[PDB]
RNA sequence: CACCUCGAUGUCGGCUCGUCGCAUCCUGGGGCUGAAGAAGGUCCCAAGGGUUGGGCUGUUCGCCCAUUAAAGCGGCACGCGAGCUGGGUUCAGAACGUCGUGAGACAGUUCGGUCUCUAUCCGCCACGGGCGCAGGAGGCUUGAGGGGGGCUCUUCCUAGUA
RNA sequence: AUAACCGCUGAAAGCAUCUAAGCGGGAAGCCCGCCCCAAGAUGAGGCCUCCCACGGCGUCAAGCCGGUAAGGACCCGGGAA
């Protein structure tokens, strides 16, 4: 008895909020989410998860004073180009990037590991494209 | 934010309350506006100006006459100037008056493979003494085992010039709306006959 | 001992509104609005507003007076709140006034105008000396000590931008 | 100490080219002063940029001349010899002092004394070719993200006023 | 927008306190601004303007072969490239 592949199935699309949701307890989540593995069909090496949207993010709420002392870094090839940039920055300069950054870094890496990163649609405040469903959720 | 095309024409001396001013010579052609493009279907404002008109029609089917005035297509339309929305129509050299300063972009003079002293200035090695088939040699390039590697911008010799240049804050020593000519006094890059576009200042904006 | 946290503030002439995060005052010279703590909740009685703390935790007692005064102040203001002093001495030192804007010679090679922000009134009763007028207090307090601040006192004798009070040394 | 390296990890100093740290030499901002002013002292913030030319010695260092806003301290295999130098050290010649009966010996001295055309990979400076950007073309562009730059003095007015 | 720091308002702690809630000033530094690169930014963006929707095959999935169109190379005269 071999274990049963699932074939080609269904590219499920799924709207979330964000708004007032912490962060890396809505990016726990929206990881599971992408990697199907809520689907009881789960494997590990194809990628059959859900595309998921995710709207109003730039509302999402964080405790302590992450605000401020949170940073991200960036290193360029040159020297002294390490560059150091706090939420609050961050936030008021491009947001959707503190979530998608949340994200990236919650997927596993390799090839595979992108394209579930595709399959990811971060948008300021509210609206997007609604082309496909979206079966909003919490 | 007034902006225009030009061919650098030459460089010359002109007398003025009994001291000499060296200028460089621009011709800026009357500007036929043939684009516009506002935050309407763009995002940003600018001014597509092409300059010289020429063009016996080598402009094949890619050519505009949607915005009326193409008279004839010229030969580099290239370039907008952002920001800036004329008198309606065709921009001259009218738009300058002499006394403000501007800022004149070019392309610089190309010297293809430069070596580090020229390219940057090095110091290179002695001519005499010990010497040895290292005279113009950019020296050391790095460290030991750490770091172990050269640095992202390492100055080396590579090509060098042929690039774009905006001597800034030039002084507009006079202005010929007869002849299309304007005056600036100094350092305008590129060769003679090579293409630039004068903008206003950024001193003030 | 007997903590300015619970006792009451007052009324007469002026209204009061508690909403869940603020209250608005408001009475006879304008209105202020009140941003407090989300917890505490206060409740306006009979010609007085009190305010009550959750629990007794260092960390409630702390927002408990601070709300009550931050309150009462906003009451004075709406009923005159104003003032602060500001006596100019010092020599050569004297104040004049260009409409709404305060214009103060102090001893630079130039004088500064100090033109005032919204709510604020600016009165130069004689040259020599200055007052505030505002609904706020913490913007009084703040464009007064601006003011002050264009340097002065402490110096090494009677020169610059003093208050009422504050006698100086050596 | 003796852990990788003795079927080799070239050793001082200079030159060249840098880059980083800040326990800051200058410049910016501060608190205290036994801070009248001007000028200092001392501590705090601050690494953006700057941080001179000579005499002596192989020197690093240091002393000295003339300046300066200042003449900063360190790390990078005491950064950098498949980049240069080769004065020093550190083979073979020779000499002095010294030691040894001697051959010879000296972190003692002296004069001399072979520094090896070809870059495979990584890295770096440049310049292309290919394919991609799901119709194919000619123009004009947005700027995510990078990089460059960032120094300072004197005099004058204020005012010979506080 | 901040550092040291200077303050406003202000409790806990009646007084007082620049701070614990708040706010204001405040560096040659930080983020923008200037200059240059830059859509392989596979997240490959945009705008304008051109040619068009062939012939057989692939009977369906994406394709295969020719001519072609707008254009583009080849070749040649040259160039402060
Ligand atoms: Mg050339
Ligand atoms: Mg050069
Ligand atoms: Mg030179
Ligand atoms: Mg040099
Ligand atoms: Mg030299
Ligand atoms: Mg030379
Ligand atoms: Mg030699
Ligand atoms: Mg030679
Ligand atoms: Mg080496
Ligand atoms: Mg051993
Ligand atoms: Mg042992
Ligand atoms: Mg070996
Ligand atoms: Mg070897
Ligand atoms: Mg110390
Ligand atoms: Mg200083
Ligand atoms: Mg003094
Ligand atoms: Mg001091
Ligand atoms: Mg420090
Ligand atoms: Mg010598
Ligand atoms: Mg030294
Ligand atoms: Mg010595
Ligand atoms: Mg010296
Ligand atoms: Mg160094
Ligand atoms: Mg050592
Ligand atoms: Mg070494
Ligand atoms: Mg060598
Ligand atoms: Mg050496
Ligand atoms: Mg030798
Ligand atoms: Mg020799
Ligand atoms: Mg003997
Ligand atoms: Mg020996
Ligand atoms: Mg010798
Ligand atoms: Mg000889
Ligand atoms: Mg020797
Ligand atoms: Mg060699
Ligand atoms: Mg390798
Ligand atoms: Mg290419
Ligand atoms: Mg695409
Ligand atoms: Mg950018
Ligand atoms: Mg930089
Ligand atoms: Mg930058
Ligand atoms: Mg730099
Ligand atoms: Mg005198
Ligand atoms: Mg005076
Ligand atoms: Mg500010
Ligand atoms: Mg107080
Ligand atoms: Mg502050
Ligand atoms: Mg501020
Ligand atoms: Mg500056
Ligand atoms: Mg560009
Ligand atoms: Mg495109
Ligand atoms: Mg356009």
């Amino acid at each position: 008895m071999k274990t049963y592949v699932p074939k080609q199935v269904e590219p499920r699309w799924v709207l979330i909020d964000a708004e007032g949701k912490t962060l890396g307890r809505l990016a726990t989540k929206i990881a599971t989410l992408l990697r199907g593995k809520h689907r009881p069909d789960w494997t590990p090496n194809v990628a059959m998860g859900d595309f998921v949207v995710v709207v109003n993010a730039d509302k999402i709420r964080v405790t302590g004073k992450k605000l401020e002392q949170k940073i991200y870094t960036r290193y360029s090839g040159y020297p002294g180009g390490l560059k150091k940039i706090p939420l609050e920055k961050m936030l008021a300069t491009h947001p959707e990037r503190v979530l998608e950054h949340a994200v990236k870094g919650m997927l596993p890496k390799g090839p595979l590991g992108r394209r579930l990163f595709k399959r990811l649609k971060v948008y300021a405040g509210p609206d997007h494209p609604h082309q496909a469903q979206r079966p909003e959720k919490l | 934010m007034k902006g225009i095309l030009g061919v650098k024409v030459g460089m010359t001396r002109i007398f003025r309350d009994d001291r000499a001013v060296p200028v460089t010579v621009i011709l800026a052609g009357p500007c036929p506006v043939v684009q516009r493009r506002t935050p309407e279907k763009d995002g940003y404002t600018a001014v597509q100006l092409g300059f010289l008109p020429q063009n016996p029609k080598r402009v094949n089917r890619p050519l505009k006459g949607h915005f009326a005035k193409a008279g004839v297509e010229p030969v580099r339309i290239l370039r907008e100037i952002r920001d800036f929305n004329p008198e309606g129509d065709t921009v001259t050299v009218e738009i300058f008056k002499p006394g403000e300063r501007v800022d004149v972009t070019g392309t610089s003079k190309g010297r293809g493979f430069a070596g580090v002293m020229k390219r940057w200035n090095f110091a290179g090695g002695p001519d005499s003494h010990g010497a040895h088939k290292i005279h113009r040699h950019p020296g050391s390039i790095g460290n030991r085992k750490t770091p172990g590697r050269v640095y992202k911008g390492k100055k080396m010799a590579g090509h060098y010039g042929a690039e774009r240049v905006t001597v800034m804050n030039l002084e507009v020593v006079d202005v010929i709306p007869e002849e299309n000519l304007l005056l600036v006094k100094g350092a305008v890059p590129g060769p003679n006959g090579g293409l630039v576009i004068v903008r206003e200042t950024k001193k003030a904006a | 001992s007997r903590i300015g946290r619970l006792p009451i503030p007052v009324p007469k002439g002026v209204s009061v509104e508690v909403a869940p995060g603020r209250v608005k005052v408001k009475g006879p010279k304008g209105e202020l609005e009140v941003p407090v703590s989300p917890e505490m909740r206060v409740v306006v009685e009979e010609g007085v507003v009190r305010v009550e703390r959750p629990s007794d935790e260092r960390r409630h007692k702390s927002l408990h007076g601070l709300t009550r005064t931050l309150i009462a102040n906003a009451v004075k203001g709406v009923s005159e709140g104003y003032s602060k002093e500001l006596l100019i001495k010092g020599i050569g030192y004297r104040a004049r006034l260009v409409g709404r804007a305060l214009e103060l010679t102090v001893g630079f090679s130039h004088p500064v105008v100090v033109e005032p922000p919204e709510g604020i009134t600016f009165e130069v009763p004689e040259p020599t000396r200055v007052r505030v007028s505002g609904i706020d207090k913490q913007k009084v307090g703040q464009v007064a000590a601006n003011i002050r601040a264009i340097r002065k006192p402490s110096a090494y004798h009677e020169k610059g931008i003093y208050y009422a009070g504050e006698p100086v040394r050596l």
